DNA sequence: CATATGCTAATGTGTGCATGTGTGTGACTATGTGCGCATGCATGTGCATGTGTGTGCATATACGTGTGTGCATGCATGTGCATATATGTGTGCACGTGTGTGTGCATGTGTGTGTATGTGTATATATTAACCTGTGTGCATTGTGTGCATATATTAGCATGTGTGCAT
DNA sequence: ATGCACACATGCTAATATATGCACACAATGCACACAGGTTAATATATACACATACACACACATGCACACACACGTGCACACATATATGCACATGCATGCACACACGTATATGCACACACATGCACATGCATGCGCACATAGTCACACACATGCACACATTAGCATATG
C-alpha cells in the first residue's frame, strides 16, 4: 500500500533554501526519521503539558510550550517567532 | 533573592557533598568550579519549571512545576508528587 | 675586612678556654675526630692558635671549634671514655722527568713504596723543579 | 463549494498542515487538537528542517558535492551546538564522526 | 654562637590528615540530612528565577525539592570525579577531575 | 441486580483495578482499553511495590525500626541489583547514599 | 477538593508483606510517586506498542510486552507471572 | 553458529578505535571490547526480538531494531525511523 | 628500508577513518554474531538485511563513542595508549554498569 | 710532655682539549590529494489513481471569564547557638625527574575468508473479506476513598557508660 | 601499651507525626445496547535463506625495535586539622496581601458526518553525478651529516695539613 513520508516536503524546503543542491535517497531517510523524531517530541509533551493542566485539548499554546521546553534557546526563540508567525497568517486567511 | 548568592554555598557544604560522595581530599580550585557547576544545573531546572509555570499562568512557582522540569531533564525524583 | 680581628678575638678566647679546660692541642684534635670524623693534628691547632695558617683555612676550620667549645662544657667524662729513598728517587730523575706509569710501577715495586704514593710525590717533585 | 485551499498554503506553508493535525489526532495525545496547534507544529518542523537542509548544503557545498549524504547531515549537526544539543542522543546512520585528534596525540 | 640543640620542637601533636576525613565520609555517607543551608540556596534560588520572571513566588517544598536535586546531582557529580581522581593514580579530586566526569556523562 | 464487588476481588488484588481502568482510558493512552488490562497492570503495579515494601522492612529491621523511612526504601532500592537498574535515573528524597568507600582510600 | 493517591492500597501491600511495619508520610510520598511512575512508563510502552502494530486498543497482550521490554529480567518473569495469575483469576471469576 | 564473537577482529576494533581518535591500543583491548559489543548487542537484540514477538511475527525488521534502540535512549535515524 | 616511526601510521590512520563513513567491522561475521546472540532469545529466526545494517550501524557508533570516552580516561591518567580499566572507568561514568 | 718550626705528601680548584652525544637542517621515500576520463545506478521528472484532506452545516461541550473565598506566601521582628571563617602549622601528597624493560607498532608474507553475483525455493508477510465478540455509552445505585478530627506509639533529645580506634 | 577523642548503647522524658475512625460524595459497578475493531480463513506475492562460484584484499602470524609506561626517588607547597571569634541560619511568631482554587454561566470552537476533488504515492524511464581508475602533483616523514655542547679526566695550578725534629 501507500507510505507516507515527508520526504516531497523536505524536498520542496530543499528547494527553497538550496535551490541547485539535490539529496541522497539515505540522507532524505534520515530527514524523514528527523521529523517524525521531533513530531513525536512536541506532541508528546504538548500532551503531557494538557495532562498536567487538566485540559483536553492541545492548542497552540501547548506546542508554544512544548517547543520552548525541548529546544534550545535561539532554536525555541526562533521556531516560536515561525510558529506565531504562521498561526498569525492562518487566522488571518481564515 | 539579593544578588550574588553563589557565595551562599560555603566552602564546608561543598567539602560535606565531597565527603558524602567519598571524596577524601579536595584541592583549593574545586569549590569555585563546583559553584559553577552548581548554577548551570539550577539554571537548567529553574528555567523549565517556570516555563511550567508561564503556561499554567501562574505566577507561584509549585513543587510539581519543579518535579516535572526535573522529569523533563531524566532526572526524577520521589517524594514531592 | 674585620673578619681578621673577629677570628683573632676569637683565637684569644679560644686559647684560654682550651688552658682552662686542661686539654692539650693533641687532645683538641682526637676530640674534634671522635666529635665529628675529621681529626686534625696538633700542628694544625698550634698554627691556629698562633695565627699562622691561611685565611680560607682560618674560615674553614672556625665553624668546627666553635662547635666544640659550645658543646664540650657539659660532660668531658663519656667524651674522654728517607734519605737513601730520596736519594735514589733524585738519581731516577735528571734523565726522564716525566716517567711513564709503566715505570713508576716498577720504581714502586723497586723501593718498597704505595704507588699513590709514589705518583704524589713525582707531581710534587715536578712542581718544585717547575717553582724555579 | 468554494475552490479548495489546503491550509498549509492557508498559512504560508511547505509542510502539510492536514497530516499534522490527523498525526496529532490520531497519535494518542489529547481527545481534542485545537485549530492552529497543527499549523505551529508544522511551522516548527519546517523551521528545524530548513535550518538542518541549509547547513547540510553548505556542508556539501564545501566538499564540492551536488547532493546531500548523510555525511553532510551528521557535519551540519554536530557543528552546530544547538542542534548538536537537540540531537545528542541521535546516531546518524552512515555519517561518521568529525574529525578531532586531541593535541596530547599529535607529534612534538 | 650561643649553643646549638634548642627545643622548640612543636609539641602539640594532632589527627593524621585523612583521618577525619574519613571519619566525616563514613558521618556523612550514614546520614540523610540536606548538607547546604536552606536559607542561602533559597536566597541562590530566587536570585537564578528572577532572570526568567519577575516578581516569582516559591512554594516551600518548591524549593525543597530543588535543593534534594540538586545536593543529589552533585554527591553523583562527586563519586564520578571520585572515580576520575582515582583513575589518575591520585586521592584529590581537582577541577579537571570534574571536567572530564562532566565530559563523559554527556553534559 | 446483584451486590456489587469490585473488579479488584475479582482478581485477588489489593491495588484499584477500576481506578486503573480509568487513568488508562482518560490517560491518552489509546482509543479503547481491554478488560484485562487494568487487571495486569494492577497485578504487576502490586507485586513491585510489595517488592520494594518487603525489601524496606527488612532494611528497617536491620536498623531495629519499626516505621519505613525514605532511608529505608533508598537502601533497599540501592542494595537490590534489579530494583537499582529499574530506578536508576531515579533520586529519591531523603534517602541518602550507600555507604561506600574506595579502598585506595583507606589507611595503609 | 479531593486528591487521589495511592497510599491506602501501598498500606494494604505493607500490612500483607510486613504486618508489624508502619511508614512515614515521607516514605508513603516516595511509594506514591514510585506507582505514578511505573505506571506512567508501562502505559507509555503499551500506548507505543499499539500505535506500531495498527490497534486501537491497550490489551492485557500489550501490558505482557511493556512489562518485558521495561523490567529487567527476574523482575519481568515475575511480574509476568503475577499479570498472568490475576487475569486468569479474574476471567475465571468474571 | 558457535563463537562467533572472534569475527570481530583485531583489525576492526583497531579501525573502531582509529574513528574514536585513539593513537595506541593495549593488547587486553580486544577481549574487553568484544565483550562489550556482546553485552550490547544482546540488550538491543532482546528488545527487538520482544518486539517481533508482540507483532506475532519471526522476522525482526529494521523498525524493530530502531524502535529496541530508542527504548534505550540509542535513537538511530535512517531506517525508517 | 624506510620505517615510519611508531604513531606516525597510527595518526595516518586516525585521519583517514574520521574521514570516512564506512563500516569498519566486516557485514558477515557481524550477522553470524547477530543470529547467533539471537539464538538465545528464540529459533528458526530471520532477519531483514536492513535490521542487520541497523544494527551494525547502531553497534559501530556506539563503540566509537566509547573509544572517545576511553581515550579521554587514558588522557586523564596522562597516558596514550587506552586500557581495559580505561573502557571500564567510561562505562562506570556512563552508568553502563 | 707539650708546644713552635721547616718541610714536604696530599688534597683540592681550574682549563681544556678531546670525544661523544644530541640536535637541527635539508634528500629519499611513501602517501594523500587533485584533476582527467568513462561508467552505472540512483536520483529526479512525469503519469494514473485512490485515498485523504478540504468544505459545509449542525451539535455538544470544554474552556475562558468573572466573582468570591481561604490558604499560604513574603515580609518584619527576635532569639540563641551551631556553623562559617580566618589563622597557624606541619605532613604527606602531587609533580617532576630519571630509568629500564617489554609491550605494542610498523612491516612483510601467505592465504582463506568476505564480497559480489546469480539462482530458486519455501517461508512468511501482507491483503481482503465475513463476522462476532468485546468495548464504548448512558444511567441509576451505592459502596469505597478521602477529608477532618482524635489518641497514641514511635521517634527525637540528653546523660552516663562503653567500648573502639587512632597515634605516639 | 597506655592515653585521648569519638561514635555508640542503655535509659528516661517529651512531642509530634502516624494510625484509626466517622461522614459524605463521587467515582466504580451493574445492566442493557450498539457497533466497530480485531480475528480468522484464504490467497498473492516479497524476500530471506541456502547453495554455488570466482577473486582479491584483508587478516593472521612472525620479526625487529622504539618509546611509553611503570617504578622509584626527592621535594615543596597545598591542604588537612585544630582553634578562636563572630556571623547569620534556624526557629518562632505575627500580619497583611495576593493569588490559587472553586464555582457557575455562556459562547467560541472542536467534532462528526457526508461528499467531492486534488495531492501524494507507486510505477516508469532518463540522465548525470558520484564512483572508479590511472597519472601527476604535492605534503610530510625520516635518516643523514654535521655542528655545537658538554663532560671528564686529567693535567695541571694552588692551597693545606701532617711529619721530624727543634725549643723549651
Amino acid at each position: 500500500t501507500r507510505k507516507e513520508s515527508y520526504a516531497i516536503y523536505v524536498y520542496k524546503v530543499l528547494k527553497q533554501v538550496h535551490p541547485d543542491t539535490g539529496i541522497s535517497s539515505k540522507a532524505m531517510s534520515i530527514m524523514n526519521s528527523f521529523v517524525n523524531d521531533v513530531f513525536e517530541r512536541i506532541a508528546g509533551e504538548a500532551s503531557r503539558l494538557a495532562h498536567y493542566n487538566k485540559r483536553s485539548t492541545i492548542t497552540s499554546r501547548e506546542i508554544q510550550t512544548a517547543v520552548r521546553l525541548l529546544l534550545p534557546g535561539e532554536l525555541a526563540k526562533h521556531a516560536v517567532s515561525e510558529g506565531t508567525k504562521a498561526v498569525t497568517k492562518y487566522t488571518s486567511a481564515k | 533573592v539579593l544578588r550574588d548568592n553563589i557565595q551562599g554555598i560555603t566552602k564546608p557544604a561543598i567539602r560535606r557533598l565531597a565527603r558524602r560522595g567519598g571524596v577524601k581530599r579536595i584541592s583549593g580550585l574545586i569549590y569555585e568550579e563546583t559553584r559553577g557547576v552548581l548554577k548551570v544545573f539550577l539554571e537548567n531546572v529553574i528555567r523549565d519549571a517556570v516555563t511550567y509555570t508561564e503556561h499554567a499562568k501562574r505566577k507561584t512557582v509549585t513543587a510539581m512545576d519543579v518535579v516535572y522540569a526535573l522529569k523533563r531533564q531524566g532526572r526524577t525524583l520521589y517524594g514531592f508528587g | 675586612k674585620a673578619l681578621q680581628k673577629e677570628l683573632e678575638q676569637f683565637a684569644k678566647l679560644l686559647k684560654q678556654k682550651r688552658i682552662t679546660l686542661g686539654y692539650t692541642q693533641a687532645d683538641v684534635g682526637l676530640t674534634l675526630g671522635v666529635l665529628f670524623g675529621k681529626v686534625f693534628s696538633q700542628t694544625t691547632i698550634c698554627r691556629f692558635e698562633a695565627l699562622q695558617l691561611s685565611f680560607k683555612n682560618m674560615c674553614k676550620l672556625r665553624p668546627l671549634l666553635q662547635k666544640w667549645v659550645e658543646e664540650a662544657d657539659n660532660n668531658e667524662n663519656l667524651q674522654e671514655i728517607e734519605n737513601r729513598v730520596r736519594g735514589n728517587l733524585e738519581n731516577l730523575f735528571l734523565q726522564c722527568p716525566k716517567p711513564t706509569l709503566q715505570q713508576i710501577s716498577h720504581i714502586a715495586q723497586q723501593l718498597g713504596l704505595e704507588k699513590d704514593v709514589v705518583r704524589v710525590w713525582f707531581c710534587n717533585r715536578r712542581q718544585k723543579g717547575k717553582r724555579s | 463549494r468554494a475552490k479548495a485551499k489546503t491550509r498549509s498554503s492557508r498559512a504560508g506553508l511547505q509542510f502539510p498542515v492536514g497530516r499534522v493535525h490527523r498525526l496529532l489526532r490520531k497519535g494518542n495525545y489529547a481527545e481534542r487538537v485545537g485549530a492552529g496547534a497543527p499549523v505551529y507544529l508544522a511551522a516548527v518542523l519546517e523551521y528545524l528542517t530548513a535550518e538542518i537542509l541549509e547547513l547540510a548544503g553548505n556542508a556539501a557545498r564545501d566538499n564540492k558535492k551536488t547532493r546531500i549524504i548523510p555525511r553532510h547531515l551528521q557535519l551540519a549537526v554536530r557543528n552546530d551546538e544547538e542542534l548538536n544539543k537537540l540531537l545528542g542522543r541521535v546516531t546518524i546512520a552512515q555519517g561518521g564522526v568529525l574529525p578531532n585528534i586531541q593535541s596530547v596525540l599529535l607529534p612534538k | 654562637k650561643s649553643a646549638p640543640a634548642t627545643g622548640g620542637v612543636k609539641k602539640p601533636h594532632r589527627y593524621r590528615p585523612g583521618t577525619v576525613a574519613l571519619r566525616e565520609i563514613r558521618r556523612y555517607q550514614k546520614s540523610t540530612e540536606l548538607l547546604i543551608r536552606k536559607l542561602p540556596f533559597q536566597r541562590l534560588v530566587r536570585e537564578i528565577a528572577q532572570d526568567f520572571k519577575t516578581d516569582l513566588r516559591f512554594q516551600s517544598s518548591a524549593v525543597m525539592a530543588l535543593q534534594e536535586a540538586s545536593e543529589a546531582y552533585l554527591v553523583a557529580l562527586f563519586e564520578d570525579t571520585n572515580l576520575c581522581a582515582i583513575h589518575a593514580k591520585r586521592v584529590t579530586i581537582m577541577p579537571k577531575d570534574i571536567q572530564l566526569a562532566r565530559r563523559i556523562r554527556g553534559e
